[PDB]
């Protein structure tokens, strides 16, 4: 069961894209939070959205929610881990299930930056579960942004000679004794030919491999092969990325961050996505 | 294994796909690599290496990730779509 | 340097309005040219379901919401039609029949214009008031889309050896006896080196020059020097034209014609216009 | 006489566009000195007719540009012709 269009994100762009795709009798799936967008609900008063002078964020969020519910649009309350462009279609990966769709539209908003990772990505990791056998009997460091990262760190302890776990969140850590917890702020990854050490504010760690397990993945990693410049997804006038049949709209594209641009960008993506299904 | 080494010396670029059964991206690449081999029959030749079955091959070339595409001329780490791989071949030849 | 607005918005449709409210947000003086009714298409449209936040809302009802927004922000529409805009370099001079205005930045928001058959090939060989003296004692033909043409035709008839008037509107024509009325639809203009004849459906006219007087000018003519490709104004990601200080938004740029695209485009153009003013 | 030996902006006092062009032309000469002349069609119709000026605001180099044009376009055209 493959949908015609898959929308990544439930913000203004994602919803604006959704209603236009649903208007033209194409099957649509929207991945996101039960709450449309934290920014929509949080905004105190919005004067630059045309037609809703002086509307509260939560109040505007209500108007959008009514729109999709009245149109029979349901949000799939899951987070998208990865999206693999197969050529004719896109495979979407989620921990709870796997979906595939013929077209994709990205509405991810903003994500956290990476410190000196991209210098030696080949000799760095992102999957962890994929690369654990390679580092048998070697030093491994993990930067964890969520609980799933802790579990991967416990897994690494089985294979590696030494495992460091650096938590970026303040919580009790469910970790085996073998894992060493390092409560410091990552700064830089350094190596001559390959990664050799991870430098923190007040500590230095000599390690063969560094894994950065992130809660909010960047667009480039979420969608392998996506061309990203200046920290925002590249899009042409029609909202097309470097990957054919993969669109992007909203804060992710990189223009001024506003609702009305976000909805417009989402609409243009959806209408063009529909066009490509035919011809 | 010997057959692969003989092929490496010959030629006509040769592409090595390093994958593991456990790694999800590696599985994705094999179908992409099969499609690439069918599309290209002359420019380059493709071979598939199971990292699980050929640990020696992997360590020698310093593979950094379970799913990696290698052609000495250039090294692509992680999953990539067909278009990106094809283009990288085109210039690199 | 008299009454120079920070930003001048051409058109009162969704794109034009979206730009206006954003320019007003950042304490920049703004003038919006357009109709008091804002946009005929908004009032005419039966219902909108793809404008996010309004479901099954009649066009006229949506138009009311837009009027409330600008009214609340202290934005008034100058109910005039903009005839020309001349890019001088540091500012834009805005010509109307009633008055003249100057603005630092311009935003274009006009959805559609009359098409021209075989006009652009021989435009050079055939602004009647500006070029009338050149055609003294020669045949000139006029295609009129408004009353101003009748007045211009009467003027031209005094200087030229022969004046033809091709009316596109059905109304009583106040024209001198010397001008001849030709009730047909133009088809094609023909000439080798210079204009020689204007071809109509059932008639052909031998003339030295042809003048085309339109009620709704195209963007290319409205703004001398504007680059237009495929019948729509060319714009980059920031809504910048080939002119360094001229933006465009809405149906005029091209692509899908939709409210949400129009407002988004208007917002990006305005915000970019404000940013350039801020740097200085 | 000097102009003929070297061998131009054609403008008229009634045409608004031609007025705008004048000052634009003047800025161009000041802006670029090294790599302009104004012809009044009213006083020199013979000069205009001889060259075939068919629209009042016309810029003549090799190349003729009829109608108002902005500074950037005119400068680019001049540079291209060189
Ligand atoms: C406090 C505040 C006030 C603001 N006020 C205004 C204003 O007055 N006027 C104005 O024009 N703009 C305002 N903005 C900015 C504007 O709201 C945002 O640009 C716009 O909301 C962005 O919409 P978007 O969907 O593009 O991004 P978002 O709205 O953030 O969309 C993000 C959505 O995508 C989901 N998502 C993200 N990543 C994934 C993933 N990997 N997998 C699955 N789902 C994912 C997120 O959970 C979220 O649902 C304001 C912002 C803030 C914070
Ligand atoms: C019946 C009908 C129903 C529609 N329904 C929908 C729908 O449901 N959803 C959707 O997304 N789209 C719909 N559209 C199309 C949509 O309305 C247009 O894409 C949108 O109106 C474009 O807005 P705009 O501001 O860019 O241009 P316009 O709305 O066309 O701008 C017109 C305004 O610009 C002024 N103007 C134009 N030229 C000049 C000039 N030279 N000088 C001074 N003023 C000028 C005019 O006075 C006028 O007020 C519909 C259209 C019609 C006719």
């Amino acid at each position: 069961e493959r949908y015609d269009i898959a929308i990544i994100g439930s913000g203004p762009a994602g919803l604006a894209s959704a209603i236009n795709a649903k208007t033209r009798n194409k099957s649509v799936i929207v991945f996101g939070s039960s709450d449309l967008s934290k920014k929509l609900t949080l905004a105190p008063v919005i004067n630059n959205y045309l037609g809703f002078y002086g509307i509260r964020g939560a109040e505007l969020q209500e108007k959008f929610k009514e729109h999709i519910d009245n149109m029979g649009i349901q949000i799939e309350n899951v987070k998208v881990n990865n999206i693999y462009a197969m050529g004719e279609y896109f495979s979407i990966m989620t921990s709870k299930d796997t979906y595939e769709a013929s077209k994709v539209i990205l509405a991810m908003g903003m994500e956290h930056t990476k410190p000196l990772k991209g210098e030696d990505k080949f000799l760095v990791g992102y999957s962890a579960t994929c690369d654990a056998p390679l580092y048998k009997g070697k030093i491994v460091t993990i930067v964890g942004y969520n609980k799933e990262a802790e579990s991967e760190a416990n897994y690494l302890a089985e294979l590696a000679s030494k495992v460091y776990y650096v938590p970026r969140y303040k919580d009790e850590y469910q970790l085996v004794s073998a894992v060493e917890i390092v409560k410091d702020v990552p700064v830089e990854i350094v190596g001559d030919k390959k990664v050799e050490k991870l430098k923190l504010k007040s500590r230095e760690l000599e390690t063969d491999g560094v894994f950065v397990l992130k809660d909010s993945a960047p667009p480039e990693q979420l969608v392998p092969g996506l061309y990203v410049e200046d920290g925002h997804i590249k899009v042409n006038r029609k909202m097309e990325t470097n990957i054919d049949g993969c669109y992007a709209a909203g804060d992710c594209t990189g223009k001024p961050y506003q609702y009305m641009k976000a909805v417009g960008e989402g609409q243009v993506a959806a209408l063009n996505a529909v066009e490509k299904l035919y011809t | 294994e010997s057959i692969f080494d003989e092929e490496i010396k010959t030629s006509e670029p040769v592409i090595v796909d390093f994958w593991a059964p456990w790694c999800g991206p590696s599985k994705m690449l094999g179908p992409i690599i099969d499609e690439l081999s069918e599309d290209l029959d002359g420019k380059a030749k493709f071979t598939k290496v199971n990292v699980d079955e050929n640990p020696g091959i992997a360590s020698k070339f310093g593979i950094a990730s379970i799913p990696t595409v290698m052609i000495p001329v250039e090294t692509l780490v992680g999953f990539r779509p067909k278009q990106s791989i094809t283009a990288s071949i085109e210039k690199h030849m």
